[PDB]
């Protein structure tokens, strides 16, 4: 129940099952699948540890939140430092979405990990801007309505399409859990390295994207505590870095 | 000069042919293979995955998450239908755009059982019981809980289990059914009723929601590959 | 019965049987 | 019981599909056609492929070239049989600038010469990617500065495909239309993703205009 | 003496014209379509209706013949014409014009054939939902014993579309495709009396009463 | 000289010939030919029994009679009840046509069982109506003459075409017997389940049709009894029913 | 000769050999 | 070199 | 590899070896 | 492979 990665230790429940990605547990890169010929750096604990991002509030109107994965921990400690100093990187994650209410609250979140969450724009002749897609320290939000038709470079954040032109009700193909406040308090998903190449640069490519979408809204009667926060805690796993050199964003 | 006689079908380009062709890149050293996670080998591996069902197709909800929310509430009545849709996995709107329905729309025939997983997203303090019934065709859709009771059904107590799986069986005159609507391959109606009214304590919400998920069972197969009606084009996209 | 005539695997039929 | 054979990925994708078709005419010096090879111009095959995040396969290319007599102000036109040349220019190679450029020698570039009235030309091609699998989507940019281009058009670099008539018919103009057909052979797929819901808008990006989740009915009880 | 040639395989395994349709090089509606039934043609229909249930594969042979239709332009030098035959199984997209996206046939099987070569041929398995093809149906399509009565409640085998691939030229061209069915690997059940009264409709048995046989004068007439 | 289903026992002849369909005795559905998953109902004695339908009169002018079988036993007892309450059904039959005259009478009936007796209309642009095709416990009659075009919905009851556009003298391909009053008293035909699918709905599809057509008309000199009735007695055999539900017609 | 070139049984010739 | 490809004897070459 | 398909010797290819 | 011609120049390329 303790998990205990690095100098960090998060708690769950025995009944609460951990969803292990695509049936694959994160592992290091084999010498047969590798191409980068320089000897990689493996920080071990300094990098593979539980970084807890900023908390967000679940409101009766909230549509959902998303994080780009490499660019969520891009500024977190020595993970971020290695990310800056190396040209190539490879990482799995352990993602722990924590939300706790009481028996008198109700609601349900979908916590999904979308590999290659390429998102669309509102102005069809442009691609969204990096700041609009990415918020490392601060999760970006989905919207309740269609975003403006001509808003220049913006992400089509209409929740029922997940910003990818699909049916949100089919996001379940990606590894996921549900936080049903009735029966759930947190969700743990261990994602392996998902990519077409053995290694990729961590600033240019966000291999994965965490999405928290409330399908059944928060609700409660007068008196019940109103402020229901959600805190996400992601931990790199089996991180490798190749091509050390001048560091830069 | 080996004597030979050409048969009809020569100089023919059949879309779905499986002949050998000479390579334009001889001796091309392909990049080696990589063990990428999530290998798919069959489309039923996708069809077997639970995906939320928009039971509440109401015009007002369809452009919102409200489509996936099935409303239930503490009522002063007994035997009040919660929802009812026919068993058209590939035709009716309730399921045609699910994962299962999407895959079905690439094929003409289908056969098998269907898992309808229902998850109660109300308060932890709520209790109640529901009747999930699959009524095969031949008689109209059940009008009363009594009428629904005579067919394959399951009573789901929300008291202990939050999720309950109703597994609709394959009861058909033929081995397969048309993905498109045909009355000769009619399949039935799936209805839900109140078995015991949602009882709630004080200072707890009496109106809650339910989520429905559709998947295919181990005995599900599709046939006669075809193109989907869902995608349409008029000009080469640029 | 099915034998391949070309030196490159890409020339082969579909992986159906 | 029954079998799931026809639902394998090999049978699902291994059906010829028109990816693009262009026109070129005998008159002029711009009477050659060109096409940068992408798989996102056509909705059907694009969606079939976009059911997965990563793919890997060989290709069967079938070309359907059909010509038609164009108006002429001559006394009597009698065109001889027409031959066509299809050249593939990998990224970086010389590019035909006119119907009679030196590039058309195709000393190294592979190319097909096909005469009208015979079986459509067919040509197999291996797995031509730099990575260990084709990428259907890309949640990243082309520049390390997190700027510039965003999407799968930072990866698409499969070269160009040019088309010309070989004979120089003069007594009358003739317009020809070449249709490219892809058939993925020996397929391997990874990471399935939700089917396309909103209609496609552009070939180089995911940009979509929001659409409803599904068709609508009256009530939840409405059968 | 051997009964070899009277086997059901030999009886039915001979090509037969089930239907033939036309389409022209002009307009954008120059495509043809046909809902696949075996009851529009008389000969093959009777042969198969000698039995109540059949089960077999099919050999499809297409005979496409074109004709230069009248034009008012000078010197119509038409190049070789190619045709596309698309099969849209029930539920698939339907071509609405000669230049529709449906003609992409990413999944729908289709044949591309250029004039002047051997007729295109393609085999198709037993594509029925039941355990045998049904020649007759003494029932209805609706459970209320109403709606449709007959074999047209079962016949649901999809549509077949036809078009010219060429761009079209100065002179119009009208083409005629003839579909030919050849049952292979035949199994038949429950024989029934041959058809006596001439067929009237493709979607039902309806007949106009006829006499039992040809007539002579008296029972002794030789 | 007696065969006995359930609570019923039909006396018949002395070693006379019972015509066993196409050489097949009715049997229950095997686990390998079935696709229905629900466990079937097999009433047995309650259903598989000799139901005696209405009697009809053989007249010197009678053209013939026919009954649709599922829709003949639809209203007779628990067979009909299960038929109404189940979506799928499967049955064979034992059909016993009883007609008795004296040595001083003469006549001959053809008693045939036509599987899939799809019948034609009077108006070639219409299909006959439910009531015209069906006459459960109410034998519908063939006609001595051509039916009228104007009639709209109606069955072409011209006997010499059997209402199917064939030669009535070739109905012998279907399992049949002859009731020659000279030497015969009844006809017994054991029909198996005839259909292209393992089970079918019993309201929409009448898999079999009994037809009794007099080939040589009844005759008798003055004094001989003038009322010769024909009584049909049909018994379901190996009846199964799948898909339980509320019932309707 | 009875060699089959196609992977699908429907592609085979008719059942005429005796 | 005489491997008749047709199921009927009439399809064979001449008797030489 | 050389197999003769014709019953008459005059049909054969030349004696070049 | 099965070379069809008696002259070596007639053979396919020396690949594989």
């Amino acid at each position: 129940r303790s998990i205990t990665l690095g100098n960090s230790t998060i708690t769950t429940q025995e009944c609460a099952n951990v969803v292990v990605g695509y049936g694959v547990w994160p592992e290091y890169l084999k010498d047969n699948e590798a191409t980068a010929e320089d000897q990689p750096t493996q920080p071990d604990v300094a990098t593979c540890r539980f970084y807890t991002l900023e908390s967000v509030q679940w409101m009766k109107n909230s549509a959902g939140w998303w994080w780009k994965l490499p660019d969520a921990l891009s500024q977190m400690g020595l993970f971020g430092q290695n990310m800056q100093y190396h040209y190539l990187g490879r990482t799995g994650y352990t993602i722990h979405v924590q939300c706790n209410a009481s028996k008198f609250h109700q609601g349900c979140l979908l916590v999904v990990c979308v590999p290659e969450a390429e998102m669309g724009c509102s102005n069809l002749n442009n691609t969204p801007e990096f700041a609009e897609l990415s918020g490392g320290d601060t999760a970006r939000m989905f919207t309740d309505t269609q975003i403006g038709e001509t808003n220049s470079k913006k992400v089509q954040t209409a929740v029922w399409n997940a910003g990818m032109g699909v049916g949100v009700g089919n996001l379940t193909i990606y590894p996921h859990q549900w936080i049903n406040l009735r029966t759930n308090n947190s969700a743990t998903i261990v994602m392996p390295y998902i990519n077409s190449v053995p290694m990729d640069n961590m600033f240019r490519h966000n291999n994965l994207t965490l999405m928290i979408i409330p399908f059944v809204p928060l609700n409660y009667s007068e008196g019940s505590s109103p402020y229901v926060p959600i805190t996400v805690t992601i931990a790199p796993m089996c991180a490798e870095y190749n091509g050390l050199r001048l560091a830069s964003s | 000069g080996l004597p030979v006689m050409t048969t009809p079908g020569s100089t023919q380009f059949l879309t779905s042919d499986d002949f050998q062709s000479p390579s334009a890149m001889p001796q091309f050293d392909v990049t080696p293979e990589m063990q990428i996670p999530g290998r798919v080998n069959n489309l039923m591996e996708i069809a077997e995955v639970d995906s939320v069902v928009p039971v509440n197709n109401t015009e007002a909800n369809v452009n919102s998450l409200k489509a996936y929310q099935i409303p239930v509430q503490s009522n002063s009545d007994n035997g009040k239908q919660v929802f009812g849709f026919p068993l058209q996995p590939g035709a009716n709107g309730v399921l045609n755009r699910t994962l299962l329905g999407e895959i079905l729309n690439y094929y003409t025939h289908w056969s098998g059982s269907i898992k309808l997983t229902f998850m109660f997203c109300g308060s932890a303090m709520a209790t109640g019981k529901f009747l999930l019934a699959y009524s095969p065709p031949g008689a109209g859709v059940p009008k009363n809980r009594k009428d629904a009771m005579l067919g394959t059904h399951v009573i789901w107590d929300v008291g202990l289990q939050s999720s309950c799986v109703l597994c609709v069986p394959w009861i058909s005159q033929t081995h397969y059914r048309y993905v498109v609507e045909d009355e000769y391959t009619a399949a039935g109606y799936i209805t839900c009723w109140y078995q015991t009214n949602i009882v709630v304590p004080a200072d707890v919400q009496s109106s809650c929601d339910i989520l429905c998920f559709v998947s295919a069972c181990n005995d599900f197969s599709v046939r006669m590959l075809k193109d989907t009606p869902f995608i349409r084009q008029d000009t080469f996209y640029q | 019965t099915n034998i391949n005539y070309y030196k490159d695997a890409a020339s082969n039929s579909a992986n159906r049987q | 019981y029954h079998s799931r054979s026809e639902s394998s990925i090999e049978n699902f994708l291994c059906r010829a599909a028109c990816v693009y078709y262009a026109t070129y005419t005998n008159n002029s010096e711009k009477g050659y056609a060109e096409w940068v090879i992408n798989t996102r111009q056509v909705a059907q095959l694009r969606r079939k492929l976009e059911l997965f995040t990563y793919l890997r396969f060989d290709l069967e290319l079938t070309f359907v070239i059909t010509s038609a007599q164009q108006p002429s102000t001559a006394t009597s036109v009698d065109a001889p049989v027409q031959t066509h040349q299809i050249m593939y220019v990998p990224p970086g190679g010389p590019v035909p600038t006119k119907v009679t450029d030196y590039a058309w020698q195709t000393s190294t570039n592979p190319s097909v010469f096909w005469t009208e009235g015979n079986a459509p030309p067919r040509m197999s091609i291996p797995f031509i990617s730099i990575g260990n699998a084709y990428s259907c989507f890309y949640d990243g940019w082309t520049q390390f500065s997190r700027n510039g281009v965003y999407g799968i058009n930072t990866l698409n670099n499969m070269g160009t495909l040019y088309m010309r008539h070989v004979n120089e018919a003069g007594q009358g103009p003739i317009k020809s239309t070449v249709r490219i057909y892809f058939k993925p052979k020996h397929v391997k797929a990874w990471v399935p993703r939700p089917p396309r819901l909103c209609q496609y808008e552009k070939q180089k990006n995911v940009n979509f205009t929001p659409t409803g989740v599904t068709t609508t009915r009256v009530g939840i009880t409405t059968t």
